[PDB]
């Protein structure tokens, strides 16, 4: 089941993804992203992402239908 | 049907069994649950081949899910406290494709070995609870440990 | 007055789901619609045995989009084929809108329920049904009289209808106010499962087909180089650990690199050796 | 013509549904329908199908019925639904080909010239036989033999596009799948490959038994392909292949020393940390 | 509303401009007559 | 992993600048660029902590 | 009639062999893949797609 | 009057190559099926008609359908380049009659044979028995060859009309004037 | 005749058998490769010829039986190793 | 939906259009209209959902050419 869950998490990183700017971090797992579609969203960070590379205005790819910082 | 089964619980009388079998064969969902439960109650702990064969066959023949649940609990109750005498039915219901019949097998494991603490029954229950693909059958298998281990409650949280 | 139970389930057949998904994707970005065939087994069961699509019309998805002539000829002619199932309900794809009913959808559903009280209006999202999750829901209705008089739309007798939570999107678009979401259950017997398993059943051959030895060596070299760098990181991190009371680890990445090298190399060795034995001149 | 035929995991379910809905009372054991799909002068993919009313009689295997205007009407309805798929071939259960297969193919060659038989095996799904697709060819029997038709096998694949394969996955998601290949699953795959090899071996041996005693005629291309395949077997001798010990031990370097010693050191490191952690927990507790 | 596309009762469509949204060619409702519609005026149009 | 998977399927929440908490139940908030809405406040968030010109998630 | 039309945009970068950063004109940018049969060696940055 | 699904058995064999009717025996069969199907369709509007070929295989070009125009057009370009086979033709007619759409439709086919059937009386009589078990009521009309109403055909009639059973009339057509009136005087009045 | 047990055929065999001079074995091998019947190669240094050829023949029903026995041998070898790996990996197969 | 045809590209002609929803769109096939005149700027009514050219409509105006009567 762990292998299956890891497969699902990896699949959620598939394409297409919308580009956005990581505005600010809120929690250990949520952040505020300004999507390039011209709207700002309070979304969820994927756990596997290295937090240290998440710097302000860093370009991030967001899930197409949930805008989660993928 | 619920009243008949619960009042005649375990009496194994034939007239009530025949009437309730007729009602079950009338093939209706609302009354089917009561019919199956009442067959389980009336012939409780009887190990009767006729009743078990008829009920398993109907469970493999009908289409209404409520009838399926009623027949599942009925099959469980017909084989109450029969211990290792129920292994054939237990295997036959464990290998069934229908998840409701697998739940019936778990309930039968619970009822046949109620309080025995049989290590083989515990092993089968735990394997099903950690391996089965249907959530309801996992739930039934893991709750059956209560009936199996009620006689030794101090060992029960440990598992 | 009888009320449909919250334990009522819509048993969607496996191929019904497959056809709905294919037709929904085909219609993207437009909206498609079709009729759902099956039988109302009892008051707590709706079995959608099959579905057939309907011609795309300029109206969209409405009750004028169901061609009575097309519906007829399809019904009689499928009956001739061997599918004599009453039309259970209808379906239409909301592409990327989620699963809910817009005002025209409730209008068409009222038209359908004029035919039969038990008649569902399942919908599917063809693009949100990415690999894994399948976004399909089944709503019937809520009659205005039952709601306005205050009675709950559906009687409850079990937890079956409360196992899954309604979504905010559907809730805003009138769920639990004009229609209720019916739990969807997928009738999938063992035969269909074993046949679907052939989609990714590789063959009896690749279980004996060796991976390219040059590509094997290049993969192994890359992995051992990564193991180098991860081991250097591990040594540095562990040297820090000693000057660290309890207060990406090079260790884990190292571990899954080890696991991948394990499986690949052991499989290659064993496969080559079996190929030596069974694939023998004798 | 076609170097590969792709069968989507929808026409498979269509054939299963047709076989079930018939065999409720239809003990003919074989049912014939029309399969549509996008048509290419390259690899062919079957995207949809429908069931035509087919009747067959066991007498002489020459009296049968296929309502062709039903075929045309259903194809018109599918065109209205989706004009993209065109009549491509046909299907029938009963994996043993009957006598009317070729006649039905000739009947259906008018609606599409390159009609292909696509047999669907329903009950027997043991190892490797999900389907077998055949196409009639215009050759008598060989260079110097009398007339026949002799359906030609085409390599078949089960492939799905997006928004159909996801339905398959949702229908799946039992204890099955696990697309990533763990060592256990790979060894199981090797065992399955051995089993399939043995089954094919027994099949060819059975045919050779049927031919050797004269029950089945000697078919010259069959015997030729035999002699080729037993000629094609490799030799583990000729000690230049045997110098594969080189690469075997080269593998043993990366499996034996690197990853295994690293795993052992990692396990020991996890051990000592617990032993300190347990010691620290004890000290916090005299 | 903009140019009448030279309707003549066979081209009742007109290009209409919904503010900062797009512009669409659209046909009349049965409750209105073309004599009541000419270019340049504000007109209420349905969603569907 | 499963809880992360579940939480990743839910839509992202718009951010918005609360103009003023109109009432103990309603809040006037401007969200770029959809416009200004007057939302309600759920069970968890207490109104008094919502101060004008602070960023919220809808 | 069976066609659906397509967005237009400019390729901005080649993240890997498959994933491409593509900016739609007067719109948002995405990371997208490419069709199976295509000349990836032709998809230079700035190529309108 | 009665609902039926007609399954006409048109012969385009090479033994059909006869001059017994003035222009052409094959064209005699074409306009004969034309006139009889006209009479049958005009007798009952909802009836169904179909076509079968009997030459070297049983081609079922048109099955049990109400429209007469398309079966009519199938009669043309029939290309009589085959060899007749009565038994398999009537078997296909019977199985098509089993596969009719409307259950109320009383089974009925129109058979025109203008070739000497090459068969054995035992298979013919057993086939008559088999068609009798299914209560399939045929009409049979002898055209073409001089052995009109052969003992095979008379046995077929008297067995399918077992003790005056279904009504497979032995209507006799002279090897000369197979005239349209000679082909409508008997059947439109009775069968 | 030789079932690849000793593929390398010395020029004496081809000379005596084909009743040719050892100068012409190479020529006829080259001709046979050129037409398309055999795809072997020639080792003049040790006077040997390697043969990997794809030309079959009719097969003399007794030869059908012999090749059946060869198939039986290789299939029982396959079966035996399948049981061996299955037994050794029964812990992992599950 | 009316769209301003930005230009026509050869492929046998494909057009990129700027619909009035400030959106650019590439059309592998030029709708249900002829494709010869089709000036790069000819305003057309493109389909609201599938975005293909159902019909062409006469040009609106060209700034000063309407500013001059
Ligand atoms: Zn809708």
């Amino acid at each position: 089941e762990f292998l299956h869950a890891q497969e699902e998490v990896k699949r959620i990183q598939s394409i297409p993804l919308v580009i956005g700017q990581f505005l600010e971090a809120v929690d250990q797992n949520t952040a505020i992203v300004g999507s390039t579609t011209g709207s700002n969203y309070y979304v969820r960070i994927l756990s596997t992402i290295d937090r240290e590379l998440l710097k302000p205005n860093a370009s991030v790819a967001l899930h197409k239908h949930s805008n989660a910082l993928v | 049907s619920l009243g008949l089964g619960l009042a005649a619980m375990g009496t194994a009388r034939q007239d009530v069994y025949d009437l309730l079998k007729t009602n079950l064969y009338q093939d209706d969902a609302v009354t089917g649950e009561a019919a199956g439960l009442a067959l389980g109650l009336v012939m409780l702990g009887s190990k009767n081949a006729q009743a078990i064969e008829d009920m398993v066959g109907y469970a493999q023949e009908t289409q209404h899910e409520k009838i399926l649940r009623g027949l599942a609990v009925g099959i469980a109750l017909v084989m109450y406290g029969r211990m290792e005498e129920a292994d054939a039915l237990i295997e036959s219901l464990c290998r069934d494709k229908d998840p409701i019949l697998r739940r019936s097998g778990m309930y039968t494991v619970a009822m046949a070995y109620c309080g025995s603490g049989n290590n083989k029954a515990i092993r089968r229950l735990l394997h099903v609870a950690v391996s089965d693909v249907n959530d309801d059958v996992r739930r039934a298998a893991v709750e059956s440990l209560g009936f199996i281990l009620f006689r030794t409650p101090e060992q029960c949280p440990s598992v | 007055a009888p009320a449909v139970d919250t334990a009522e389930q819509v048993y969607i057949s496996s191929l019904a789901l497959l056809k709905m998904l294919k037709h929904g994707r085909a219609g993207v970005p437009m909206e498609v619609m079709g009729l759902m065939l099956g039988e109302f087994v009892d008051d707590y069961t709706v079995r959608v045995i099959d579905v057939f699509a309907m011609p795309q019309s300029g109206t969209g998805v409405s009750v004028e989009a169901v061609d009575p002539v097309f519906q007829a000829k399809m019904l009689d002619m499928l009956k001739q084929t061997g599918r004599p199932e009453m039309v259970v309900g209808w379906y239409h794809s909301h592409p990327g809108f989620g699963c809910w009913l817009s005002g025209v959808d409730i209008n068409t559903q009222q038209s359908f329920e004029a035919l039969s009280e038990r008649a569902v209006a399942v919908v599917v999202d063809p693009i949100q049904s990415v690999k894994g999750k399948v976004v399909i829901d089944a709503f019937r209705l809520i009659n205005a009289n039952m709601m306005v008089l205050g009675h709950e739309p559906r009687q409850t007798t079990s937890n079956l209808g409360h196992l899954n939570k309604p979504s905010i999107q559907a809730l805003i678009h009138g769920l639990n106010r004009h229609y209720y979401s019916i739990t969807i259950n997928y009738r999938k017997n063992e035969l269909e499962q074993k046949m679907l398993l052939n989609l990714h059943k590789k063959s009896w051959m690749e279980g004996l087909t060796l991976q390219d030895y040059s590509e094997h060596c290049k993969h192994n070299e890359s992995v051992v180089k990564e193991m180098l760098e991860l081991a250097k990181n591990y040594n540095k991190a562990v040297e820090e650990e000693d000057k660290m009371t309890p207060e990406q680890d090079p260790k884990r990445h190292l571990e899954e690199h080890v696991d991948v090298l394990m499986t690949s190399n052991i499989v290659q060795c064993l496969a080559a050796m079996l190929d030596t034995v069974v694939f023998k001149l004798i | 013509a076609v170097q590969k035929v792709v069968v989507h995991p929808l026409v498979l379910l269509s054939v299963v549904d047709h076989f079930n809905r018939i065999g409720k009372v239809g003990n003919q054991k074989r049912v014939v329908g029309v399969l549509l799909g996008s048509w290419q002068k390259k690899v062919l993919d079957v995207s949809n199908s429908f069931a035509v009313p087919f009747d067959e009689d066991d007498k002489d295997d020459s009296v049968w019925f296929l309502d062709h205007d039903y075929l045309e009407n259903m194809y018109g309805m599918f065109k209205k639904v989706n004009a993209r798929e065109r009549i491509v071939g046909w299907y029938h259960t009963g994996p043993k080909l009957h006598k009317n297969d070729i006649a039905i193919n000739e009947l259906m060659k008018r609606y599409c010239p390159n009609s292909v038989l696509v047999i669907i095996d329903v009950k027997p799904k043991d190892l490797g036989l999900p389907t077998e697709a055949y196409i009639s060819v215009e050759e008598v029997h060989d260079d110097g033999t009398p007339t026949s038709k002799t359906f030609e096998h085409v390599t078949s694949e089960i492939g799905a596009e997006e928004a159909e394969e996801v339905g398959v996955e949702h229908l799946l998601r039992d204890i099955k799948d696990t697309t990533v290949g763990t060592l256990s699953q790979r060894i199981t795959n090797q065992v399955h490959g051995l089993k399939g090899l043995n089954s094919k071996l027994l099949d060819i041996r059975s045919y050779l038994e049927k031919v050797a005693t004269g029950k089945l005629p000697i078919n010259h291309q069959i015997i030729y392909q035999l002699q080729d395949v037993f000629n094609l077997l490799p030799d583990v001798s000729l000690q230049e292949f045997v110098k594969a010990f080189y690469l075997k031990t080269n593998d043993q370097m990366v499996v034996v020393y690197l990853a295994s010693l690293i795993r052992s050191v990692v396990a020991l490191h996890n051990l000592i940390n617990n032993k300190i952690a347990n010691r620290d927990a004890e000290k916090k507790e005299g | 509303c903009t140019k009448i596309i030279n309707a003549d009762s066979e081209d009742p469509k007109y290009i209409i401009n919904v503010k900062q949204f797009a512009k669409f060619v659209v046909d009349l409702s049965d409750q209105v007559a073309p004599t009541d519609i000419e270019e340049g005026m504000r007109v209420g149009v349905d969603r569907n | 992993l499963r809880e992360e998977l579940q939480l990743l399927q839910e839509q992202g929440s718009y951010v918005g600048e609360v103009v003023r908490a109109m009432d103990k139940k309603k809040v006037l908030v401007k969200v770029h660029p959809e416009g200004k809405f007057v939302v309600d406040v759920d069970k968890n968030i207490d109104i008094n902590d919502v101060t004008p010109n602070c960023r919220v998630a809808l | 009639l069976q066609s659906v039309g397509q967005i237009v945009g400019e390729v901005l970068k080649q993240l890997t062999e498959e994933k491409f950063i593509v900016k739609a004109t007067n719109g948002p940018r995405y990371v997208v893949g490419c069709r199976r049969q295509l000349d990836k060696s032709k998809l230079k940055p700035g190529t309108r797609v | 009057m009665v609902l039926e699904s007609t399954m006409v058995c048109v012969d385009n064999s090479e033994y059909m190559r006869n001059g017994d009717f003035l222009p052409t025996r094959l064209q005699a069969q074409q306009d004969a099926v034309n006139i009889v199907c006209h009479s049958k369709t005009r007798s009952n509007p909802e009836n169904n008609v179909g076509l079968i070929t009997l030459a070297n295989d049983c081609e079922v070009l048109t099955t049990l359908t109400p429209d007469t125009g398309r079966i009519l057009s199938k009669l043309h370009t029939v290309q009589p380049k085959g060899k007749i086979t009565f038994c398999t033709g009537i078997r296909v007619a019977h199985l098509a009659l089993k596969h009719r759409q409307g259950k109320n439709h009383k089974m009925r086919i129109i058979a025109f044979v203008g070739s000497p059937v090459e068969d054995n009386e035992k298979d013919l009589v057993k086939l008559a028995k088999r068609l009798k078990k299914e209560k399939v009521n045929v009409d049979i009309i002898n055209f073409g060859e001089e052995e009109v109403n052969t003992e095979k055909l008379t046995a077929f009639v008297n067995t399918l009309n077992g003790k005056d059973g279904t009504g497979s009339h032995l209507v006799t057509v002279p090897p000369g004037p197979s005239l349209a009136d000679a082909l409508i005087s008997s059947p439109i009045l009775a069968g | 005749t030789r079932p690849a047990n000793h593929r390398q055929l010395t020029f004496e065999e081809i000379a005596k058998s084909a009743k040719i001079t050892v100068n012409e074995v190479e020529l006829l091998v080259m001709k046979a490769l050129s037409v398309g019947l055999v795809k072997g190669s020639i080792d003049e240094v040790d006077k040997r010829v390697h043969m990997t050829w794809v030309q079959p023949r009719v097969l003399d029903l007794q030869q059908i039986k012999g090749m059946k026995d060869r198939l039986e041998f290789w299939c029982t070898d396959v079966k035996s190793m399948e049981m061996l790996v299955e037994h050794q990996a029964h812990d992992i197969l599950t | 939906l009316v769209s301003n045809v930005i230009e026509l590209l050869d492929v046998g002609k494909c057009a990129v259009i700027k619909t009035s929803t400030r959106q650019t769109y590439f059309l592998p096939v030029i709708g249900l209209v002829d494709a010869e005149k089709l000036k790069p700027g000819d305003l057309v009514g493109v389909n609201k959902d599938s975005y293909l050219i159902l019909e062409t409509l006469p040009t609106e105006y060209d700034s000063r050419v309407k500013a001059m009567e």
